[PDB]
């Protein structure tokens, strides 16, 4: 898949994340969109698990 | 044929009433102005005024002619003399025609200039891929040079590539069509709002998009089934007769121009066995135009990577 | 409890215990992802009153009714907002009906409630008792108009020319929208819709007692609402008043203007001979080079800047008064420099709120080396450029195309205060589409 944007994007974010859940914490942080990063650009399938729990 | 002088050293045409009098005219020996600002249907009476119309002794000039979206009324055309050729010593000239689509420069007809070198600028929708064909086939191959010819704001929001849209499957009565394409995903799926669907009555294959807007237009909407790959009805067609088809894609041709990518189909033709809205222009944008851009902002603030 | 910073729940509703003792949140409110869509009425939190910041429900696959979660939710303050929104419901893939149905003000922003597949109840419910500013509201996408059967019990309830409508408003099958009658005017109510104090914000459990306000139009302090704090007392975020023993132990402040807050504005700076001295320039920072603009979210970023070592876009598609906002955040900026642009502006009259702005630099440019740039803003009828003020550009070339309200007049007359004629062409600063159809 070159790119993914919509309601598929956050269906394959919690395929990959599957039952840890997400991450989150307060922007406290950087000012980077994960959409830049998958939409626009060419987006990475092996990298959305950095976005789960561990 | 029969050759015409008109008094001007140029006839301005601002109208079918100041053609009308070239009507039969096949060589004209003098210049051409179009002006043309506004008016119906125009371009299918000057072809009969002009179409004839195939050896002009001077130069020919375009201007403000934001009526025309295509020089199809000009059939034959064959000579351009250069005897007036212009400043920069050009002798086909057209400017700020705010509409123009397509030049008649097509697989079907070949043209001579004899000499004087074309210009254009402000031709907003004249896609600059298409005319580095029409000076090759026009012989001036090589003659222009960069700053004669703009790139900068010819055919600057046109879709000058489309990707194509495959006929997937066909279905026919004696008075109803039904009909269906290949579920065309752009690269980002939100950036396609509809399709259009174009039909008209064309018993002859020699027919083009640009005949005028005769195309009758369908507007159709993905079925919200990711699974379907999109079709319609058509109903109410002449029996025993072809018609010609063909579908455009709509897209939102903002914030990354041309990789805003456009789709069309090839035209089909068909035999049958033996409405529109103003505003949707926006309309229908807007709700899409102001969603995908708060969505792509809700995406970017509500994830946030682990370390 | 009045608890904080912010609450980000998601996951699972396993983690919404956490709510269990909060009756205000200095803070946001997010409920996301809660994909198992089981526990469903497994919780409840009528301790919750006041949000002082917007509300964001995302994907809460399991929930039928927001009024089983916050009965009593009354005021959302909107001190921070969410792209303009106070208040977002997305993607509520079960959600039937909103509730909240005690909710009686919103106090700054406004609504976005969309693509939700089966929310009954939208509009039948008079947006324009309950906030100012209707016409900010985008209602889309939702379950469409016909299918609902929207109604209250009997429908024989409280009812308004909804709109040009005249209807029964009601905010689910059970409840009508509890309504304070006009004989209160400004004032709020108790039950039996007696007018309350008029510092009241939303309901009152007992009429005109300043102590018995359920939420504050202006202020809270010591357990009263006030219109304004007392002495010694300082503004904090925007509802409380508070002192010393609280702001100087805020983890890492300041105090200015009888604001308690995190540096001192413009103007001001610390006197280390007391940390509390804001004794009498602001730089905003980058990370990307482009600092969008689209929203009063993103512009609230700026609250304050003086110099914006960066490059701005402009974007801003609706919104229908929001210059007079970001005249307050961004009208104290006197220098960007990087280039500027602007594109699609369409809500856009006027610069006039750039108030302070003096310099482009253009240490940094767009490809043809515009330092600034104007494309497609279908309404922006003035520039912020009237002689009285200046404003120049220290380098590069400036463009402009398709303005179609803005005379070419104007635009020269720009030319002529910036000096700026020899650096363009025909096309930069056409005739040919820049107000073409000017009036
Ligand atoms: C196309 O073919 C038809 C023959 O059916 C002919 O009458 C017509 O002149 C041709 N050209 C155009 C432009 O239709
Ligand atoms: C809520 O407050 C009570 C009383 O102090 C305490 O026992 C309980 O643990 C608290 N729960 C949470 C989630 O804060
Ligand atoms: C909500 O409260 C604010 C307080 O400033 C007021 O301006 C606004 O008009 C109120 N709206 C309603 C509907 O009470
Ligand atoms: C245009 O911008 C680039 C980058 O700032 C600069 O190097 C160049 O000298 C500028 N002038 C041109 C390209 O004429």
């Amino acid at each position: 898949s070159e790119t993914l944007c919509g309601g598929e994007l956050v269906d394959t974010l919690q395929f990959v994340c599957g039952d840890r859940g997400f991450y989150f914490s307060r922007p406290a942080r950087r000012s980077r969109g994960i959409v830049e990063e998958c939409c626009f650009r060419s987006c990475d399938l092996a990298l959305l698990e950095t976005y789960c729990a561990t | 044929p029969k050759v015409c002088e008109e008094e001007k050293k140029t006839k301005t045409i601002d109208s079918v009433t100041s053609a009308q009098m070239l009507q039969g005219c096949t060589i004209f020996k003098g210049n051409l102005l179009i002006n043309i600002r506004r008016g119906n249907n125009i371009a299918s009476e000057l072809e009969n005024f002009m179409g004839l119309i195939e050896v002009v002794t001077g130069y020919v000039k375009i201007r403000h002619s934001h009526a025309l979206v295509s020089l199809s009324f000009l059939k034959n055309l064959r000579l351009i003399l250069g005897e007036e050729q212009l400043e920069g010593n050009y002798s086909f000239y057209v400017l700020d025609n705010q509409n123009l689509q397509q030049l008649w420069d097509w697989d079907h007809r070949n043209l001579t200039i004899k000499a004087g070198k074309m210009y254009f600028a402000f031709n907003p929708k004249l896609c600059v891929s298409e005319i580095y064909r029409m000076e090759e086939v026009t012989g001036t191959k090589g003659r222009q040079s960069k700053g004669d010819i703009n790139t900068r704001n010819n055919g600057e929001r046109a879709s000058c590539e489309s990707d194509v849209l495959h006929f997937t499957s066909t279905t026919t009565s004696k008075n109803r069509i039904i009909i269906t394409w290949h579920r065309y995903r752009p690269p980002d799926y939100r950036d396609l709002i509809s399709f259009t669907v174009y039909y008209k009555e064309a018993p002859f294959k020699n027919v083009t998009e640009y005949d005028g807007q005769s195309w009758n237009m369908v507007d159709v909407d993905l079925p919200p089934n990711k699974d379907v790959e999109p079709g319609i009805l058509l109903h109410g067609l002449k029996p025993w007769t072809q018609y010609a088809v063909y579908v455009k894609a709509v897209t939102l041709t903002m914030v990354e121009n041309d990789h805003i990518r456009g789709a069309k189909s090839e035209i089909l033709y068909i035999r049958t066995n033996a409405p529109k809205t103003e505003a949707e222009k926006q309309a229908e944008k807007e709700e899409a135009e102001y969603r995908k851009v708060f969505e792509n902002f809700l995406h970017n603030s509500i994830f946030v990577p682990r370390p």
